[PDB]
RNA sequence: AAUUUAAUAUAACUAUUAAUAGAAGGUUACUAAUAAAUUAAUAAUUAAUUUUAAAACCUAAAGGUAAACCUUUAUAUUAAUAAUGUUAUGAAUAAUUAUUAAUAAUAAUAAACUAAGUGAACUGAAACAUCU
RNA sequence: AUCAGGAAAAUUAAUGUAUACCGUAAUGUAGACCGACUCAGGUAUGUAAGUAGAGAAUAUGAAGGUGAAUUAGAUAAU
RNA sequence: UAAUCUUAU
């Protein structure tokens, strides 16, 4: 990774909400994860528990 | 970026029917300079979707890969870019081998006599492109410049 | 007698290789020297690769007491440093001899002609520097038989010409590459 | 994730052994997938290896946007317009009228006009299971010529009813792509002729990009004999 | 508590989820010994120095040069409207490496100068010699 | 495929 | 005349004002670079006149 | 039209018999792509035969090294020209670019089978030493 | 003082110099290394506030760091 | 002592 110094300055643009934007939307990738990890992870009186 | 958008949404983004790669044989009828262009810009659009395909994968963890299926394409377009670049060299070198076999590039001088020169029902258009074709003369200096020179001689006493 | 342990050796068959074929991935720097010795360089009493032993490997066998006790012993020839005489190279050649080969050089009447002897038992029994040596001989001998003539200033004389043309055309020109341009011609 | 996995291909031989899992011990494989999956995104229907998939308008028997008899099934004897193909599984997505599964779905995945979290949502299906239409069905369709289409732009073949073949089932006709992006080059410059071979003497392109175009160290490319490099070689 | 979760002794380790492991992995630039010299590829750029420093030899470094009349019109992707072309090599057993075909669009560059082909021309086109 | 077909009908909704 | 980090600094003043690279250019020509850069978002630790 | 039984797959090893022939791994990235021809068959085709592109780094043997790195400088000389700017007196001396000709290079290579060299001991002899 | 103390790689003048690669976190008398464990063991170097002192002994502790994967009570016999 | 062998340049 290599910074570098430039004589004009620079401001990236604002990141998007999670309404507009359809790919940057981490509920849905982060919510699937979670839902792999209770699956995998549950073992026995556990896949009674309710999910999150 | 892309009309400064921290990302392109799917209706930002080309779609996939509308959009193909280049073909082959398209590529090989553009020029040097034209080629070298289309590269530059593939690569440009490469590290826009780099960037925020990377954010997509290091941030939001996201298997949506749209971005990554366009860097791909572009890639392909610019293996085939390079591809036709090194064909077209090789064919080169093929011509200049060819040429240097001194029967054939005799018999090939007699061909473009019998057919085209010498011959009515322009001429000197013919010429200049035969000319710059075939040797190093343009409107500096070598062995076979004075060949071609030579040669346009002996036409000009047969006609 | 036999000639097992020499006539028993194979050597890799290397392909003929055609002007026109592709190069194999390790051509050597330095050309072939000397002929190729028919059975190769011993793999096992590698002390006679630089001597004339005459085919006379080392021996294991077993030392037998009187209770009949076997232990292994080995038996070595009779080895001898040698400078001996060669007519055709008019000098003397040192080199280690069995007792035996110094007996048969001795019979034959001269060193060359111990290694010049024709026949493949002689040949077996040569090392790799007696077929060296051999080469060596029979080369001297084949010079003073056949002299060139019984060419190098003509084309001494073509070289500054032709290096002029080749300049008048454009490009310049070297003695080595001249030479090898016109070694078949 | 926070990853940086993506940006090259390392511990190479392991994702290999992982990719390419024995085929015999494929159940055990897709067992946990199947688990890890919530009910409205896995599919019942195999997928299939890239090998074993249909890449020609030859092996699909029906393109997307015919219309084909659904059979061996729920919602048997049902026409139905096929919407899009699935090319992992090797199945088409029929439309309304097609299999469907009611299916609970969170408020990330909701269509506009949704009282309930249930929604009906169509299951795939093979070729196998349904037949073409033309109103009459078709039994077995065959292909034994070739033309180029106007509108696909592909030299596509001609589907024919097995047996009679001049009754020909023709392809439906797709949607008229209308293209306006700033990443597509139009028709007129994407074709127009900018080089031609003319010139023996000069090359086309220079000297100096000759390394980025070929390597000119490549270990493959091996140098041809001559009569000194033979003299040198044999004794 | 290392983690507050965690209040009894589970087998789980002060950082990662195991100690042992494969140790015969190749090195990187980080591990090692101060002598320790791995490198990127980045820099047979220059020469070393006797004192330690280092001297660049700049016509062995790598510019990366960019037409001087970019065509912008060119665009990574192709309309898709536009058929993929294909051409024909029919009485060349070479290809587009043939000589002879090589020759053959020399002469009618020569004859007419400059013609675009069939595809070239027409975009409805997508077969054709050249 | 699930992911493909609400794709589209968020399209079809669009339009 | 004058020292050597100078002399460099004027080099670098005078190909600014040339329009022309502010550096020695190297020989060695890369026509077709297959190199691409990912643009990062930029820490605390950076200002808006530098890019990483 | 469906079900069952037996056989066959790109998708098991082992033994036998018959027939035929004598064959890339890893590392991580500026990812390591292909293009064609002729003939037969059924314009696209599948099949056969032939040509052709690219292909990083490491795997003792260009030179190193602590495998996947470093250093050599073939996007090199050396010469011959052409264009450019400087020095000293139309000719001479050095530098940069662009053509033309000349100069070298890339060992990852099986294993079993065969032949040769050297050649044990446990063990058996109801011990052990010849013998095995 | 005897115990007698490494090796190996020039200078003026003119012309240059756009300055490569790799290391840099934190941990390191340790929960982050070697000891099968967040193991009273093993682990190289330099600073190591002042007051005291012969001192790097000993006491204190400015600053800094720390008070812990066991707690609460009871404190028989031992 | 032009049998052998050892050393130095
Ligand atoms: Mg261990
Ligand atoms: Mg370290
Ligand atoms: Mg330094
Ligand atoms: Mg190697
Ligand atoms: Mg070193
Ligand atoms: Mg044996
Ligand atoms: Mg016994
Ligand atoms: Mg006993
Ligand atoms: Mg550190
Ligand atoms: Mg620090
Ligand atoms: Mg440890
Ligand atoms: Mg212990
Ligand atoms: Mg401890
Ligand atoms: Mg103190
Ligand atoms: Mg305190
Ligand atoms: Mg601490
Ligand atoms: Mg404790």
């Amino acid at each position: 990774k290599m910074t570098i110094e430039m004589e004009e300055p620079f401001i990236w643009p604002e990141e998007p909400r999670p309404d507009e934007n359809s790919f940057w939307d981490s509920t849905t990738p982060d919510n699937m994860e979670k839902y792999r990890e209770e699956r995998l992870n549950c073992l026995g009186s556990d896949a009674n528990k309710p999910g999150t | 970026f892309s009309n400064k958008k921290f990302i392109r949404s799917a209706d930002d983004l080309p779609p996939s029917s509308h959009i193909r790669p280049w073909s082959i044989p398209e590529l090989r009828h553009k020029s040097f300079n034209d080629l070298h262009s289309l590269w530059y810009n593939c690569l440009r659009e490469q590290n826009v979707l780099a960037r925020e395909n990377h954010l997509l994968k290091n941030i939001v963890g996201s298997t949506h890969d749209e971005f990554s299926e366009l860097s791909n394409s572009i890639r392909t377009t610019m293996w085939q870019i390079r591809h036709v670049l090194n064909e077209r060299e090789l064919a080169y070198s093929a011509s200049r081998e060819f040429l240097q076999d001194e029967s054939e590039r005799k018999k090939f001088l007699d061909t473009l006599a019998n057919d085209y020169f010498l011959n009515k029902d322009e001429v000197a258009s013919m010429l200049t492109r035969f000319q710059l074709a075939i040797f190093g003369i343009s409107e500096t200096v070598d062995i076979n410049f004075i060949d071609g020179i030579k040669f346009l001689a002996n036409l000009k006493l047969q006609r | 007698r036999q000639w097992r342990l020499i006539e028993t050796r194979k050597i890799a068959k290397q392909p003929n290789y055609q002007v026109g074929d592709a190069k194999p991935l390790h051509m050597p720097k330095e050309r072939k020297k000397f002929p190729d010795y028919k059975y190769g360089e011993s793999n096992i009493f590698k002390q006679s690769n630089k001597g004339l032993y005459g085919g006379s490997f080392v021996q294991f066998g077993n030392n037998i007491s009187e209770s009949k006790a076997k232990t292994r012993k080995k038996w070595l020839p009779n080895v001898v440093k040698k400078g001996l005489w060669s007519e055709t190279l008019n000098r003397k050649i040192s080199i280690k001899m069995t007792a035996k080969v110094l007996k048969t050089i001795s019979k034959e009447g001269g060193i060359d002609n111990y290694l010049t002897k024709e026949k493949s038992a002689r040949i077996k029994e040569l090392g790799p520097t007696g077929w060296k040596l051999r080469y060596r001989v029979l080369k001297r001998k084949d010079e003073i038989e056949n002299p060139p003539h019984k060419r190098r200033r003509l084309m001494s004389f073509l070289y500054p010409l032709e290096k002029l043309e080749y300049r008048s055309v454009g490009k310049d020109l070297n003695y080595k590459k001249f030479v090898e341009l016109f070694a078949d011609v | 994730s926070g990853s940086y996995q993506h940006l090259s291909n390392v511990g190479s031989r392991v994702m290999k052994r992982l990719g390419n899992r024995p085929k015999n011990f494929l159940p055990h494989s897709e067992k946990f997938i199947k688990k890890s999956t919530p009910e409205f995104m896995k599919s019942d229907l195999k997928e299939v290896d890239e090998k074993t998939s249909f890449k020609s308008e030859k092996e699909w028997k029906f393109i997307p946007g015919d219309r084909v008899v659904v059979m061996s099934g729920a919602s048997k004897g049902n026409i139905a317009v096929i919407k899009s193909f699935d090319k992992r599984t090797n199945s088409f997505i029929l439309d309304e009228n097609g299999p469907t599964k009611t299916v609970p779905v969170p408020k990330q995945f909701w269509l506009e006009g949704q009282t309930s979290h249930m929604i009906t949502i169509p299951v795939s299906i093979l070729g196998k299971d349904l037949r073409l239409v033309a109103t009459v069905a078709v039994r077995d369709v065959s292909f034994n010529g070739s033309y180029y289409d106007a509108d696909y732009k592909k030299v596509m073949p001609y589907r024919c009813v097995k047996g009679q073949p001049d009754l020909i089932i023709p392809w439906p006709k797709p949607d008229p792509i209308d293209v306006q992006t700033n990443l597509a080059t139009d028709p007129v410059i994407a074709r127009e002729q900018t080089f031609w071979v003319d010139s023996v003497v000069r090359n086309p392109i220079p000297k100096k990009a000759i390394p980025s175009i070929r390597n000119p160290h490549s270990k493959y490319k091996r140098g041809t004999l001559t009569a000194k490099d033979i003299a040198k070689l044999v004794a | 508590l290392t983690r507050p979760w965690k209040k009894y002794r589970d087998g789980e380790l002060f950082y990662g989820l195991s100690k042992v492991g494969n140790k015969r992995v190749p090195l990187t630039t980080k591990q090692g010994n101060k002598t320790m010299y791995k490198g990127t590829r980045a820099s047979g750029i220059g020469r070393h120095t006797k004192f330690g420093g280092y001297v660049i030899n700049w016509k062995k470094v790598r510019t990366y040069v960019t037409p001087d009349m970019v065509n912008f019109e060119l665009k990574p992707y192709v309309n898709a409207n536009v058929p993929p072309l294909k051409h024909e090599f029919k009485g060349f057993s070479g290809g587009p490496l043939d000589p002879r075909l090589q020759l053959l669009k020399i002469k009618e560059y020569i004859v007419n100068g400059r013609v675009q082909s069939e595809g070239a021309t027409d975009t409805s086109c997508y077969k054709e010699r050249g | 495929d699930f992911m493909s077909w609400f794709k589209r009908k968020k399209q079809e909704e669009h339009q | 005349d004058i020292n050597v980090s100078e002399k460099i600094y004027k080099w670098t003043k005078a190909g600014i004002e040339q329009g022309k690279e502010h550096f020695k250019v190297g020989g060695n020509k890369v026509y077709f670079p297959k190199a691409r850069i990912i643009l990062l978002r930029p820490n605390a630790k950076h200002t808006p006149y530098q890019a990483k």
